[PDB]
């Protein structure tokens, strides 16, 4: 897969060429940003299940209809596949937020679920209202971070 | 007509053949060497231009 550097790096090799000032102050800025990101990432990771916990809660107190007879969300089995996909948005997240990088979003995550999601009848505004909510969630402890991160998440749903 | 006259004085130079050029050979073969590299580093900068951006 791809980070920041990566991308820096195949970009000059397609132009052929060596890395330049504007490249080196671009990976700077890079290495300048990713103790914040760590430090951001390995927060997320302590408190992942406290981060389900809050937006699952989040998610059906603002959409009740989930969890009620006919909602997609009602079984047990049926409520394990929602949080087990918010268990999954997260990690994705934290990886794409030490990676400095959204491709790895794009490729592991984005492509093929609006299929799935289709296929399964996974109500696709409601999972992106999930996605808001532990946007909320995880802003509400690390910061604006990851803000971009669950942005792409819920532009690529949407 | 009796002076000493010396007509045919023998040249400095050996009866022997010419040596042969082997050393000097690979000398020059060096030299184009060095003559060929720095016009191939042209050529090699002109290689490794971007495809289709002209
Ligand atoms: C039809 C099949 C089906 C099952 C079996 C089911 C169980 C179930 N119970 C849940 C929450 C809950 N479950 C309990 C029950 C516990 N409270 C005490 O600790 C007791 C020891 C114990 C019950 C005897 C409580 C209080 C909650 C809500 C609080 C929470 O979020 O943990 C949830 C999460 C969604 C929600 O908040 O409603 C599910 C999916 N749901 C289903 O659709
Ligand atoms: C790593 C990237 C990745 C993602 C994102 C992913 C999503 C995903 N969700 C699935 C099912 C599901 N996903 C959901 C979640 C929905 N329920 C609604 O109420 C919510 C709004 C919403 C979640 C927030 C549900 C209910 C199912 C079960 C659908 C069914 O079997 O009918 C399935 C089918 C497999 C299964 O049955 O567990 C996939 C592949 N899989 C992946 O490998």
């Amino acid at each position: 897969m791809l980070d920041a550097v990566t991308k820096i790096i195949n970009r000059t090799d397609a132009e052929g060429r060596y890395f330049a000032s504007k490249d080196f102050d671009e990976v700077t800025r890079f290495f300048a940003t990713g103790e914040a990101r760590l430090r951001a990432a390995s927060t997320i990771s302590a408190n992942a299940a406290s981060i389900l916990r809050e937006s699952a809660a989040a998610l059906f107190t603002e959409q009740p209809d989930l969890l009620r007879p006919g909602g997609n969300a009602y079984t047990s089995r049926r409520y394990a596949a929602c949080v087990r996909d918010m268990e999954y948005f997260l990690r994705y997240a934290t990886y794409a937020l030490v990676a400095g990088d959204t491709s790895v979003i794009d490729e592991r995550v984005l492509n093929g679920l609006k299929e799935t999601y289709m296929s399964l009848g996974v109500p696709i505004p409601s999972t992106v209202a999930g996605v808001t909510a532990m946007k909320g969630v995880v802003a509400s402890m690390i910061g604006s971070e990851a803000n971009v991160y669950f942005d792409h998440i819920a532009k690529g749903l949407s | 007509m009796q002076p000493i006259i010396l007509r045919t004085l023998s040249a400095r130079r050996p009866v022997q053949g010419r040596p042969n050029l082997e050393t000097y050979t690979s000398e020059v073969e060096r030299w184009k060497a060095i003559a060929q590299t720095q016009y191939a580093l042209e050529l090699a900068k002109e290689m490794s231009r971007p495809a289709l951006r002209t």
